[PDB]
């Protein structure tokens, strides 16, 4: 959940224009380099942190990787709301998610 | 040894006046009494010039002349054979290391680095206390 | 003339002032002369006897002068001794503090800014008499009713009269911080518990001749913002200053009760530090 | 005697306003703005110490507390009459709680503490470091009340868990296991600091290695 | 002390802060007391005090060897405060009494400096 | 010694905060503490054996 | 420093103001801290007084009185400690002012002895003995603004700003900076075999000395208006910035000014002019001027037979002892 | 020697940490000190990935055939110096260190290549008990990997020759 104050620094990757409720963004937690958690969240930073490697994402800019050796960026889930109030998803990832491979990411 | 005596006695004397000095005069005219921060430093400064001073008298009145201290003398006098002065030797780095290391495992609060630190400072000055004095191995 | 033989220093707006400044002066005359002299010697000895001329056998081998050095270490001890009297005069001169002030100044230092007190105010007039000390300490530091408070946004100007004599206490809450109005020619020290420290942290001033706006900064180490603890200084007229008091005493902020009395609000000698 | 903020109103003037303003309103270069936040953020970040700060960078450490005798309630009342921010827990005596905040429950508040809170400190609650600079402190010399309020006002770069999302009993229950695993023993001997292998291996190399080579130096001769 | 005198000119903050102007004049001073004069003074005996004398060595040889290591060593330490992301020691450098406290100037360069 | 301590040492898991056990703590080290040491013992004899007879 | 340790990490109460903490820190450091300035003033003073009589062909004047003079600095630099600490009001100011005023004098007859071994000789200002008299000029000004320093009423204004700066950076300077390149440019030979340069030991004089003297000159006048030490920043508002202008023109000037020299040690101890004689600064004294340019392991392999304080010129010019003992008390 | 320091010390207290699931983790994710050399180069090598028609090339391959390299050059070393001293012959002596200065600079620079490499694998502890950044610690590893070893190198000749003379 994004604060409201910012609300103005945010990127909006190109084809997931729409895949934000408001302040809530919703990314994977499978980091794209070799599959650890990447849980380490720094709330005024808007950092995420991957503590197997120490890669660096920027929750602000679609979770692009801002350092180390990851390449890619997390993959975003799209989200709404149900008819009584509930969080829902509102479809799938665009892409594959975790680490990649010979095929595609 | 006649001058360095004299010297110390010198600087003993003046120092015992000045703290004398210092305290009576705090005693009085002073904001809160004697200072008692200077005072102790003056009167254990005139007590480390007399220690030395004390022992460099024992020792000159303990002595027969001696070619330094003797003016009318040549170089044939001190003909002979000095003491011991340590060649090469590796250990003062590493006392130095073990020190360092020592000093910065209490500069940022780790136990376990000032442990590791006391232990090789003792190995190191173990080592150099030691260097002449091992014999031949036993086989 | 006089100008540049006080390499800047700013004229005293008090006697004591005036004073320390004379002898600033004498002083700086005596070793200046002091300095030529020794120069000329040493120029001179460079520049002629430099002449390791087409002759030479070698000069002469002489080490020892001994009325010469007597009466060399014998002049310089009189040369002090004179100054050493003065000085003693003068310092204690300074530092009088007769028993009965007119005006006492509760000055407290915090964290990068100050606040003024207004303590006690008592004319030898009988004009203007006023009590503002306060049991609002429910403990060495001073609380009053009359508090001008500075903040990073609005530079603290102190109000005073002129030509009454004013006391000045000095009292700190965490640090060390310096007091120093550079048109007064003196400071001291603000300590956090003055008593326990054997400090005297009262000063006294004895007139305000000139009337107008000075700069005060601090002289110490506070930390980060310690460029940045400026204050103010306004010598008004003892009429006006009564009327800024009791203005004041009535609910009102300090810019108000000073544009009250046809005075600028702000600080004219010093603005807020954008680069904070 | 509740109606006595004027103490409060006392010591934030004379410690405070050069950072955050005379009516906590954020000096735009230094501090934040102070209103929505109530008596718990004021609590925790006085009582650690972290607070009246200096020069101020990536984090504001833990030092010793200047504030005590009933003034970081002073502070703290102060701060909630200006907004309406979370408040510290109390108990039947007017006083901070404590032990009845023991989540019975150890096992739910380790899998909660593993997976919500061992991220950035660690698996029993050592320290973590974060991206340039910035890093999770240890766990062990905080108590209960800190704990709460810590997870409750969510200081710098830790996030925020409200009381909808970990409720009343899911907080008491990670206290209780932080508690605990500050304070059990290690049944297995001296535990090299709390970390993984590393330590580990330099206890193998500095004491098992040692011994082997001297030994090996002491029984085969050299030449 | 450059670093020093070109932000000293043209008033404004233009490149520095106020916490790295302070660790500047901090170990500017520091430095240039301990570390380069002290022993500088150690370095002329060494090199001719023996000579001056007529002897052949100093009274204890490695003595002299330890006092220039740890010299050396004392000197790294008390430097590398500057690796540390929040800087060295930033109190003057006097150190001043309540300054040096752990509550004020709470940072890990002023336990190497005094290390 | 290392015989003894096995046989009649509390070993079972004790750990709480209302008994604080430190008997059931001390239960491998005793362990390590006799073994490594005994053989030692006996290892460094044979050494000083070899060395001097 | 271990009791500051041990209330940063234990909280150890030594030095709260509640106690005497505040003025007792004071106390303890500031005596240290002025024998410490003493410490590194001393041994230059030294190599000049060594240098002198080398360049200038003559005994060096007073040679029991500059002994005395150093025995009484010595004994004097101890109990003057608390001149640092007038503005905080609480030290007893009379005895550390007269006391300061006393240690005054026995750097006045040493700087007199000097000047008096100058005179009246034959002089050649090769770079030490130029670094030596820039040293005399820059250590009597700093000198001067000290003693001026040292009345209570004038520190009452003075103290904590650009005043003192220019003060301890005149006598530092001029005591170990010139005193140093000195005893370097005296002293390469008897440790290397060659010799520095001397046109690069000129212009790196005429450098350091300009600079030196543009970059702290006006911080007096900077300093005594209001201007305190340890600021980062000031107002346009306020005056004095062209002072700081010419002080960072000057800063870079000193700056500049090293490049001569670690170019001239870089290529002189390598290449450079080699040394196949004991003292190529003749007239020489010292003991340390009869042993080979480079000296072998053990310094010495014969000695001189001593009979006074200038053993080598005894023993390079042995037709001069009659004429050293027989005029050597006119003055 | 292993009684004693298996009685006394602890290691791998699975206890503390809990039965592995995909969705939670911890801040200290190191392997035993023989394979930190593998994840100190999978942390400190830069991110280098090839895209061309329909496939994807990613990192770790670069830590894949440097793992294999290694691992290649480290029995085939006899080999090498034959071929490059050209010498054949039988020997049952041996040599100090001292007299073969290349071999030993060679050596000294792999140690200190592995000691650069294992360092890195622990950023976060030493980050965290010596007070220095993350990134600092990244870049310092990703710097001394390429400007340690041959300082070393050229210290270590300088070194056995000092020995011999
Ligand atoms: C954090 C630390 C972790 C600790 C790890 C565990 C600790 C265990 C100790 C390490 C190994 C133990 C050795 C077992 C042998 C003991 C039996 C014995 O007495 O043999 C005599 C043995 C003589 O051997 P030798 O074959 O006859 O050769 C004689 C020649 O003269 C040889 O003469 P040399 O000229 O070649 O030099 C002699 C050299 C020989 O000593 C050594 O080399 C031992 C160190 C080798 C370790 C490997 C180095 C790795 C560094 C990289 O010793 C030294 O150079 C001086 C160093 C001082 C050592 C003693 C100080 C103990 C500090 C305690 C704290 O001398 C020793 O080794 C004494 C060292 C141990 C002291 C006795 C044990 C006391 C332990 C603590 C007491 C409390
Ligand atoms: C606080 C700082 C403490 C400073 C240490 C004391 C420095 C003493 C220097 C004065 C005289 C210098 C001298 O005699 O040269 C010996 C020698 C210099 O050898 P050299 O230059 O080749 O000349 C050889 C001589 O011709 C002939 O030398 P030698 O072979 O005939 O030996 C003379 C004698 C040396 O005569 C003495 O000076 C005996 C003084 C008693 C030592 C008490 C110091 C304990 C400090 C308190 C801890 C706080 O050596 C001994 O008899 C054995 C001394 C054992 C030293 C014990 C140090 C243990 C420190 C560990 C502390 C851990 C516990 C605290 C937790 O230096 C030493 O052995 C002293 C060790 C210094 C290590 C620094 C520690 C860091
Ligand atoms: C290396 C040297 C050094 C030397 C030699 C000196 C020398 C002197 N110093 Fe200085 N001083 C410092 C380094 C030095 N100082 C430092 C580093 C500080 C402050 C640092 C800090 O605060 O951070 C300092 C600060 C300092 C202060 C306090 C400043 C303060 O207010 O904060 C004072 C005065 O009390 C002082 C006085 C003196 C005096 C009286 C001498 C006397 O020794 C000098 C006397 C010299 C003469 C050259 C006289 C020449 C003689 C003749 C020509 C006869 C002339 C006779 C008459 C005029 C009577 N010094
Ligand atoms: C022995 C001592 C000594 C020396 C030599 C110096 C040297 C210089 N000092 Fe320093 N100074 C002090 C001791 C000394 N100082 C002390 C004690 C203080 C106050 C302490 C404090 O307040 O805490 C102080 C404070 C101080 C200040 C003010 C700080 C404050 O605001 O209060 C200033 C600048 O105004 C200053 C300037 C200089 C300058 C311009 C030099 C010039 O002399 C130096 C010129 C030098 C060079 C430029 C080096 C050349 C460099 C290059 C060639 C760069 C090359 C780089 C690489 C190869 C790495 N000094
Ligand atoms: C390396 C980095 C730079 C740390 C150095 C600290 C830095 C801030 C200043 C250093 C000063 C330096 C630049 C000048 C020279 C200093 C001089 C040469 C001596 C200092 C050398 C130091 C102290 C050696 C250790 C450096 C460090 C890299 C070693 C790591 C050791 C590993 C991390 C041990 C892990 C470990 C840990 C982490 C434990 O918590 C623990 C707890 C209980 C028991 C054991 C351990 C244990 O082994
Ligand atoms: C000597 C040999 C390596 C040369 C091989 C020739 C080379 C051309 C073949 C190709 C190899 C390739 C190209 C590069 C090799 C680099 C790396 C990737 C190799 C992987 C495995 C490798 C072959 C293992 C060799 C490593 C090396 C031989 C270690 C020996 C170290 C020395 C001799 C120990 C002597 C005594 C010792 C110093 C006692 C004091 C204790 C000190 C502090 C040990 C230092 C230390 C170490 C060594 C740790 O591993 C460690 C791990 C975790 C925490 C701490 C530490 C730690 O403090
Ligand atoms: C600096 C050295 C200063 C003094 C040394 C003498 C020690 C005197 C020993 C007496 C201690 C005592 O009796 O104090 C009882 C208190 C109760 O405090 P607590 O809070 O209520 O308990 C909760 C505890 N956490 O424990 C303590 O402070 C613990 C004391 C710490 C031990 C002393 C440190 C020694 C380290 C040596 C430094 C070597 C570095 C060399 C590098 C150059
Ligand atoms: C300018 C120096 C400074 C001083 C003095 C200061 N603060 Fe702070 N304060 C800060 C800064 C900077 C933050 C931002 C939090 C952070 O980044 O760690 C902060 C944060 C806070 C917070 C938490 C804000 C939040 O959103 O959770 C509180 C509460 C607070 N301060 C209260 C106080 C109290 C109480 C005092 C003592 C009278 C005080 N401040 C003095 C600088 C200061
Ligand atoms: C990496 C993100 C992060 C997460 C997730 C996190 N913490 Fe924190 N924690 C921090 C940081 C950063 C601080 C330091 C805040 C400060 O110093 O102002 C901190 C401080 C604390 C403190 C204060 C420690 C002390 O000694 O004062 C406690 C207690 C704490 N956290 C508990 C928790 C608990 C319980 C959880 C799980 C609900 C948690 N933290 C999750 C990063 C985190
Ligand atoms: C080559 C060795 C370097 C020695 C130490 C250099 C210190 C550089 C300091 C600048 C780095 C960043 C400092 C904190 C962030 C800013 O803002
Ligand atoms: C061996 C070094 C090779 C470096 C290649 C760099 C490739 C950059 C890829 C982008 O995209
Ligand atoms: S797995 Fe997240 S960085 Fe490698
Ligand atoms: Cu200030
Ligand atoms: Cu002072």
């Amino acid at each position: 959940r994004i604060k409201p104050s910012d609300l103005g620094r945010v990127v909006k990757r190109k084809g997931q224009e729409s895949f934000n409720f408001g302040e809530f963004f919703a990314f994977t937690k499978v980091c794209s380099h070799l599959g650890c958690p990447s849980s380490l969240y720094e709330q005024q930073s808007y950092r995420i942190l991957c503590p197997c490697h120490q890669s660096q994402f920027d929750a602000l800019h679609f979770a692009k990787p801002i350092f180390g050796p990851a390449a890619r960026a997390l993959a975003q889930l799209p989200i709404t709301i149900d008819t009584d109030g509930y969080l829902v998803a509102n479809g799938d990832f665009v892409e594959p998610v975790g680490p990649a491979f010979w095929e595609r990411t | 040894m006649h001058i360095e005596a004299r010297l110390f006695e010198i600087l003993t004397a003046f120092f015992a006046l000045a703290a004398v000095v210092y305290a009576v005069l705090t005693a009085m005219f002073a904001t809160g009494g004697v200072e008692w921060a200077g005072t102790t430093a003056l009167v254990l400064t005139t007590g480390l010039t007399l220690i030395t001073g004390t022992f460099f008298r024992f020792v000159a009145r303990r002595l027969d002349t001696r070619p330094e201290d003797y003016e009318d003398a040549e170089i044939s006098d001190g003909a002979g054979e000095l003491g011991f002065f340590a060649p090469h030797s590796w250990w003062p780095i590493l006392i130095s290391l073990s020190f360092s290391t020592a000093a910065v495992g209490a500069a940022l609060w780790l136990p376990w680095l000032i442990a590791a630190g006391v232990a090789f400072v003792i190995t190191s000055v173990c080592g150099l206390v030691f260097e002449y004095y091992w014999g031949p191995e036993k086989h | 003339w006089s100008d540049a033989l006080a390499l800047g220093w700013p004229t005293g707006i008090t006697p004591e002032a005036k004073l320390n400044r004379e002898l600033w002066i004498g002083s700086v005359i005596a070793s200046f002369a002091v300095g030529a002299i020794v120069w000329g010697l040493i120029f001179w000895t460079s520049a002629f006897h430099r002449k390791k001329a087409t002759d030479t056998e070698l000069p002469r081998q002489f080490g020892y002068n001994m009325p010469l050095e007597l009466t060399l270490t014998v002049i310089p001890f009189l040369i002090i001794s004179v100054l050493f009297y003065f000085t003693v005069v003068v310092q204690e001169r300074m530092m009088h503090k007769d028993p009965n002030p007119e005006v006492v100044i509760d000055v407290t230092a915090f964290q990068w800014n100050w606040k003024f007190g207004y303590q006690k105010i008592a004319f030898a007039d009988g004009s203007f008499d006023y009590d503002g000390a306060d049991p609002e300490r429910k403990t060495y530091l001073n609380f009053d009713k009359i508090e001008t408070l500075g903040t990073s946004s609005e530079i603290p100007v102190l109000v005073l009269p002129a030509g009454k004599r004013i006391e000045f206490v000095l009292n700190s809450a965490d640090v060390i911080h310096g007091f120093w109005v550079p048109e007064f020619l003196f400071k001291r020290d603000v300590l956090p518990e003055p008593k326990a420290n054997n400090s005297d942290n009262v000063f006294q001033v004895s007139e305000i001749q000139q009337t107008g706006a000075f700069v005060g900064r601090c002289t110490e180490m506070c930390g980060t913002f310690h460029a940045m603890m400026n204050f103010e200084v306004r010598v008004v007229e003892p009429n006006d200053f009564k009327a800024y008091i009791d203005q004041r005493n009535a609910g009102k902020t300090n810019a108000e009760a000073l544009a009250a009395i046809n005075q600028p609000p702000l600080a004219i000698t010093t603005e807020p530090f954008e680069s904070r | 005697s509740s109606a006595l903020l004027r103490t409060g109103k006392q010591l934030f003037d004379t410690s405070c306003v050069s950072c955050h303003g005379a009516n906590l309103q954020g000096v735009p270069d230094h501090g934040p703005s102070l209103i929505g936040v109530g008596e718990a953020a004021v609590y925790f970040q006085v009582s650690t110490g972290r607070m009246p700060a200096m020069r101020g960078e990536a984090q504001a450490p833990r030092k010793d507390p200047i504030f005590d005798e009933a003034q970081i309630d002073a502070i703290g009342a102060y701060v909630q009459a200006n907004g309406g921010g979370p408040t510290v827990v109390r108990n039947p005596d007017g006083s901070i709680a404590t032990q009845s905040l023991r989540g019975n429950d150890l096992g739910r508040g380790g899998d909660l503490f593993r997976l919500n809170c061992a991220s950035c400190h660690n698996f029993t609650g050592k320290g973590g470091a974060l991206s340039s600079g910035k890093y999770a402190p240890d766990l062990a010399p905080a108590n209960e009340q800190q704990i709460l309020t810590a997870m409750l006002t969510g200081p710098q770069n830790m996030p925020k868990f409200s009381n909808r999302q970990l409720s009343f009993e899911a907080k008491k229950d990670i206290i209780a296991y932080v508690k605990v695993a500050t304070e059990a023993r290690q049944p297995g001997g001296y535990l090299l600091g709390g970390f993984g292998p590393a330590p580990e291996g330099m206890a193998m190399w500095i004491i098992g290695m040692v011994a082997a080579i001297g030994l090996a130096l002491w029984i085969g001769a050299r030449s | 002390a450059l670093f020093m005198r070109t932000e000293l000119a043209m008033p404004g903050l233009q490149f520095l802060s106020n916490e790295q102007f302070n660790q500047l004049f901090t170990m500017h001073g520091t430095v240039m007391l301990l570390f380069y004069a002290t022993p500088i003074v150690f370095g002329f005996a060494n090199l001719v005090l023996p000579l001056q004398i007529g002897a052949p060595d100093v009274a204890f040889p490695r003595l002299n060897a330890l006092s220039f290591w740890l010299f050396l060593f004392g000197a790294l330490i008390a430097i590398a405060g500057f690796i540390t992301p929040g800087g060295a020691a930033d109190f003057g450098w006097t150190a001043y009494s309540p300054l040096t406290d752990a509550i004020h100037s709470p940072g890990a360069g002023g336990d190497l400096w005094i290390m | 010694a290392l015989l003894l301590i096995f046989l009649f040492w509390p070993w079972e898991f004790k750990a709480a905060d209302g008994e604080s056990d430190f008997i059931y703590s001390l239960t491998t080290p005793l362990y390590g503490l006799t073994f490594g040491l005994s053989i030692l013992s006996i290892a460094i004899g044979a050494v000083l054996y070899q060395k001097r007879f | 420093l271990f009791g500051l340790a041990a209330d940063r990490h234990l909280g150890a109460h030594i030095y709260d103001p509640a106690n005497g903490g505040v003025l007792l820190w004071q106390h303890l450091f500031w005596f240290f801290g002025h024998p410490e300035v003493y410490i590194i003033a001393l041994p230059f003073f030294g190599i000049v007084s060594e240098i002198f009589p080398v360049f200038s062909r003559k005994p060096i004047f007073g040679y029991t009185t500059l002994i005395y003079a150093t025995l009484a600095i010595a004994a004097l630099s101890v109990a003057v400690w608390a001149h640092h600490m007038y503005a905080t009001g609480a030290v007893l100011l009379p005895f550390f002012s007269f006391m300061t005023f006393l240690i005054a004098v026995p750097t006045g007859i040493k700087f007199f002895n000097w000047i008096g071994t100058m005179w009246k000789g034959q002089l050649t200002f090769e770079t030490p003995m130029l670094f030596s008299v820039g040293f005399l000029i820059t250590f009597l000004l700093g000198g001067l603004s000290g003693v001026l320093l040292a009345s209570p009423p004038l520190d009452f204004h003075v103290t904590d700003s650009y005043f003192v700066i220019a003060h301890f950076h005149y006598v530092l300077f001029g005591t170990i900076v010139f005193a140093t390149y000195a005893g370097i440019y005296f002293w390469f030979p008897k440790m290397t075999g060659r010799l520095l340069d001397e046109r690069l030991g000129k212009l790196h004089f005429w450098l350091t000395f300009i600079g030196f003297h543009t970059t702290f000159l006006v911080q007096h006048w900077l300093g005594d208006e209001g201007m305190p030490r340890r600021y980062a920043d000031y107002l346009p508002t306020d005056g004095f910035t062209t002072l700081n202008v010419i002080s960072t023109v000057g800063a870079f000037i000193l700056g500049v000014s090293m490049l001569p020299f670690v170019w001239n040690v870089f290529k002189s101890w390598r290449y450079g002019e080699p040394v196949t004689v004991d003292d190529p600064w003749g007239y020489g004294n010292s003991l340390e001027w009869a042993t080979s340019c480079p000296p072998p392991r053990h310094n010495f392999t014969e000695l001189p037979r001593i009979r006074s304080e200038r053993p080598a010129f005894e023993l390079h010019y042995p037709h001069m002892v009659e004429r050293m003992r027989a005029e050597a008390h006119v003055g | 020697v292993l009684g004693l320091m298996g009685g006394l010390l602890q290691i791998n207290p699975i206890w503390n940490l809990g039965p592995y699931k995909p969705s939670q983790v911890s801040a200290g994710s190191q392997p035993d000190f023989y394979m930190m050399w593998t994840e100190g180069l999978a942390r400190i090598w830069p991110p280098w990935e090839f895209y061309f028609w329909h496939h994807t090339i990613p990192a770790p391959v670069w830590v894949a055939v440097i793992m294999g390299l290694v691992f290649v050059l480290l029995p085939a070393y006899p080999f090498l110096e034959k071929r490059f001293t050209g010498d054949y012959a039988h020997h049952n002596l041996l040599q100090r260190p001292r007299d073969v200065p290349v071999r030993t600079a060679i050596g000294a620079m792999a140690i200190a290549f592995y000691m650069v490499l294992t360092l890195a694998a622990m950023n976060d502890i030493i980050a965290l008990k010596f007070h220095i950044s993350l990134n600092a610690t990244t870049w310092i590893g990703r710097i001394g990997m390429v400007i340690l070893p041959p300082f070393v190198y050229f210290i270590t000749y300088r070194w056995c020759i000092g020995l011999q003379r």
